[PDB]
């Protein structure tokens, strides 16, 4: 739009906590991995997001996933070593230099109650510097980050801490699994986006991204909380310029919300204005699987597309992200692409589309019926026939003008002869 | 010629309420308005010949004159592409010359073909069946899609009912009009 | 204070003009004929006879607000001053048509309505336009109280249209006409729930844009969400026996208490089973003599679990508005489908496109003549 004008200087010139790396070659679902892969360098450091991208395959290297994250959630990094024995025994910092730590943590975690209980504000500036200096050393201190940013939350540098301790509130809590913490960091990330900062296009991508990474791992009623992710900063499709956005999942959270609790009708929203300019289209022709969900709906495609979005509903329930909707949206596929049939189309016998729909003319009738009952499909059955007459045309719509020509000027004429 | 000879078709049924007046219309309004008319020699005579027998639809003879001595004048060498410009331009041209019994023939029509429609048309037929798909999630064309067996019943019966509303195309004018003259007064 | 004085004023005088008014109407001629000659002005007493007749309908309700129990107001507005001025010597004016309109007002408040033969045996005489529209809205209440919507309809399409050339302009609806208007929103809105599929008569009074709203508002109600159910009867609950609209809403007494939770007890009684029987019908006339496996397979979704599936839809056939039917050996569910088309509404709507340029005419014709 308007960003564009600047952001050609930068095109993702941002640098964030995970720098390089994300769990190298592997064999199939190679979109996942590019799409797992930036998100990870632009989100956090994960934590079993790495665990979950583990499962599917098979390799060897489990060893960067964790390890790389030291002075907290030490466990997992320690035990990966003999976990299929790899001397990598150099893991001797952590406990001598956060050991060092105990006199001030002992001091500090009972000045909690000192500016706590008595209800201190300066006794609070004391620890607070302490406890925002402790938040970025090592955090999860999870117990610590609920207990700091529940109660009076400034930071002395109310920039540099009250940015990186709070988005490390975000991480521990999500590497806990917590999601009423992430709940309230869902809307903490609302706050510092909005702040919103120095806020040159580089940490734009940073804020964009930002609300985009929470609900890549959709937990909520995301049905409700896909109206959040679609309804702040210029709201794009993706939020960003940045023409290669490799985050690009905001479209299947759209098309499920919009499709599952909210209707397509009514589409106007994810189809015309989302879809066909640049960015929507630069990640069709990206995908393997959702490029259809687009491409053959531009296509408009009666049977064919149908069968191509089956094969494609085959992997896209091969998504095994935190998903909260996957048989949701699958039959919601289905509904779509049959309303864009009989939107349009005659009348077409149950069992040779049972054929096409991959189902039985029993399940295809009642459920036609309860198309009439949708209020979708205005029309009639017969009998055993199969074939469900649709005769939508108007019958010599001229009573519409009738009304527009008398029912204004004549109640015009009246307001008048009271003199 | 692409999105004119196509586009306003549909609302030139005497239905006008699309008028897009920077257009051929700029040539088209000035080389009909001449008498003695025979074999084109300029670029725009030579490209509005077979848009008027493109318009009628004659597959062959709205292209066999856009690649006689175009080649030469600049048309088709000229571009650093030699049958690649014109492998654009005539599938361009293939694929809105099934798009021309879209709009234009489907009259009295109430039984339809379509395995001879696009071997007529020399074209991949699944690359002309696509387009009779967006006309009708488009167009909106008074005629019925049964595609299983490949044929549309049309039932197009507007003939002379469109008539009276051709009467109507100006009562809009009297009824947008009498929701503007108290704007007018008031 | 600035409420029972005036309160007071108005009922005083209210049942000093019922004496002089029902005295001099019954066996003489001679106020008749003076009326005539010395006013020639046949406006300000046609306004007398209407202002005070609504003013008296309100009023009296609002003394009954307090007077609830034991109380004279009602009894002694109803009887002496309604029905005292009702057996009159028929006056040849809209006077004794006025009377009779003047006690419906309180005779379709007060719901004991089944003298509806005795409302129009009475008048005789030439129901005025501007009269016969509250015909319209007196009458229409007496047939949705008669469990008989599909001609009910027939009487509040036509008011609700207002075709029938309605203007004074003499303080004369009076004061309250938009609130009438919005009350005749209500009984089409009421009349179009229950009925359709059946009108056909949602055309003419109610059109597109809150005509779809009515349609939105109305199925909704129909599909099992009683949100519009609610949302009607809550904004029609005083329209069926409210005053004009109450005095003044009070912290403190029981009184003004009573007669609201009144009309709240007993028409909701009406509203409760109209949503009911819309609910039943609902759903569409898909298929005509289903098999017993079609009619269990339509039951899946109109009524199952399990038993007593069959015999709660027979609760559900018996209504008068659900011809169904079962041949037991030959095995077959018949049903009827009762249909309308559309086109058929300009039959007398070009006769009044015809008035309606005679109407532009008038007013311009009278200011030509006048200039002239």
């Amino acid at each position: 739009y308007d960003l564009t004008t600047r952001i050609a200087h930068f095109l993702d010139r941002h640098l964030v906590f995970p720098l390089l790396e994300f769990l190298s070659v592997k064999e199939i679902y190679n979109e996942k991995e590019l799409l797992q892969g930036k998100l990870d360098l632009l989100s956090d450091t994960n934590m079993v997001d790495f665990a979950m991208d583990v499962y599917k395959n098979l390799y060897s290297d489990d060893i960067p996933h964790a390890l790389r994250e030291k002075r907290t959630t030490v466990v997992a990094q320690l035990k990966q070593l003999q976990a299929e024995t790899e001397p990598i025994v150099k893991m001797f910092e952590d406990p001598e230099t956060t050991r060092q730590m105990q006199s001030t943590r002992d001091g500090r975690m009972l000045f909690d109650y000192l500016a706590d209980k008595h209800g201190f504000r300066q006794e609070y500036l004391d620890t607070l510097y302490r406890y925002a200096k402790f938040q970025y050393e090592c955090g999860n201190y999870s117990g610590a980050a609920e207990y700091l940013y529940f109660f009076r939350v400034l930071v002395p540098a109310t920039d540099r801490n009250a940015l990186s301790s709070l988005w490390g509130k975000l991480a521990s809590e999500i590497l806990m699994q917590n999601w009423d913490a992430a709940m309230e960091d869902l809307t903490r990330l609302k706050e510092t986006i909005d702040n919103n900062s120095v806020s040159s296009p580089l940490q734009s991508l940073q804020q964009r991204t930002w609300l985009i990474h929470w609900s890549l791992f959709v937990f909520f009623n995301h049905p409700k909380g896909r109206d959040n992710i679609i309804d702040l900063f210029l709201y794009q499709p993706q939020y960003l310029n940045a023409i290669q956005t490799m985050c690009p999942h905001i479209l299947r959270y759209l098309t499920t919300a919009v499709i599952t609790n909210k209707d397509v009708r009514k589409r106007r929203q994810v189809l015309k204005d989302l879809v066909k300019v640049i960015q929507q289209e630069s990640y069709t022709y990206k995908d393997p699987i959702t490029e259809f969900v687009e491409c053959l709906y531009v296509n408009f495609d009666f049977d064919g597309a149908q069968k191509k979005l089956r094969e494609c509903e085959s992997v896209l329930v091969n998504d095994f992200f935190l998903v909260a909707c996957l048989e949701d949206f699958i039959e919601n596929a289905r509904l779509f692409i049959f309303e864009t049939f009989c939107r349009i189309h005659q009348c077409i016998s149950i069992n040779m589309l049972a054929d096409k729909l991959n189902m039985t003319p029993e399940e295809a009738e009642r459920w036609i019926v309860n198309l009439i009952r949708n209020a979708r499909l205005d029309a009639k059955i017969d009998s055993k026939l199969g074939h469900v007459v649709m005769g939508n045309n108007a019958v010599s719509p001229y009573q519409q003008v009738i009304e527009k020509t008398k029912s204004l000027s004549f109640r015009s004429q009246m307001l008048a002869m009271n003199i | 010629y692409l999105v004119s000879a196509m586009l306003l078709e549909i609302p030139y049924m005497a239905a006008h309420e699309s008028d897009a007046r920077r257009r051929m219309i700029s040539k088209q309004f000035h080389h009909q308005l001449r008498v003695g008319e025979r074999q084109p020699l300029l670029g725009p005579p030579e490209s509005m010949r077979e848009h008027v027998v493109a318009a009628s639809k004659a597959m062959k003879m709205g292209d066999w004159k856009t690649c006689h001595s175009f080649i030469i004048n600049e048309k088709m060498n000229g571009k650093v592409w030699d049958l690649f410009p014109e492998a654009d331009k005539v599938r361009t041209m293939l694929v809105r010359k099934i798009q021309e019994e879209s709009l234009r023939t489907y009259l009295f029509t109430y039984s339809s073909v379509y395995d001879s429609i696009s071997m007529e048309t020399l074209s991949d037929m699944f690359e002309l069946d696509l387009p009779t798909v967006h006309s009708i999630i488009s167009k909106m064309i008074i005629n019925e899609e049964l595609m299983a067996s490949l044929d549309q019943p049309t039932q197009t019966v507007v003939m002379h009912r469109t008539e009276p509303t051709a009467q109507q195309n100006l009562a809009l004018q009297l009824a947008e009009k009498l929701g503007s003259l108290v704007e007018n007064n008031e | 204070q600035w409420l029972w004085d005036i309160i007071d004023e108005f009922i005083y005088q209210f049942q000093s003009f019922s004496q002089y008014r029902c005295k001099t109407a019954k066996k003489s001629e001679e106020e008749i004929d003076f009326l005539r000659s010395n006013p020639k002005i046949w406006n300000v007493h046609s306004v007398l006879n209407v202002l005070h007749s609504l003013v008296d309908k309100s009023n009296i309700n609002r003394q009954l607000e307090v007077y609830t129990s034991g109380g004279d107001p009602e009894s002694v507005a109803g009887e002496y001053g309604r029905h005292s001025l009702y057996k009159m010597l028929g006056y040849f004016s809209l006077v004794g048509l006025l009377r009779l309109h003047s006690l419906l007002g309180d005779y379709y408040q007060a719901i004991k309505v089944l003298e509806n033969i005795e409302l129009n045996k009475k008048s005789m005489y030439s129901r005025v336009p501007e009269c016969q529209v509250t015909t319209y809205y007196y009458v229409g209440f007496a047939y949705l109280m008669m469990r008989r919507y599909q001609d009910a309809i027939r009487v509040f399409a036509n008011i609700l249209l207002y075709i029938q050339r309605t203007k004074s302009m003499f303080q004369r609806t009076t004061y309250k006409y938009e609130m009438i208007n919005k009350q005749n929103e209500q009984m089409h809105a009421l009349l179009a729930i229950a009925l359709t599929m059946y009108p056909m008569r949602i055309d003419e009074s109610i059109h597109l844009q809150l005509r779809e709203k009515y349609g939105d508002k109305m199925l909704r109600m129909q599909k099992g969400d009683p949100q519009v159910y609610e949302e009607l009867f809550s904004y029609s609950c005083p329209k069926f026996l409210s005053p004009v609209v109450p005095n003044y809403d009070s912290v403190h007494p029981n009184y003004h208490k009573e007669p609201f939770l009144q009309q709240l007890k007993v028409f909701s009684d009406e509203v409760q089973q109209q949503a009911q029987l819309s609910t039943i019908r609902s759903f569409l006339k898909l298929y005509t003599t289903m098999p017993v496996a079609k009619l269990a397979g339509f039951l899946d979704l109109t009524e199952q679990e399990f038993r007593i599936q069959l015999l709660v839809f027979k609760h559900k056939m018996k209504n008068l508005v659900w011809t169904s039917g079962i041949s037991a050996l030959d095995g077959e569910f018949q049903s009827a489908s009762e249909v309308d088309f559309y086109i058929d509404k300009d039959m007398i709507h070009i006769a009044d496109t015809k008035v309606a340029r005679r109407y532009g005419d008038f007013f311009i014709r009278q200011i030509h003549k006048f200039e002239e």
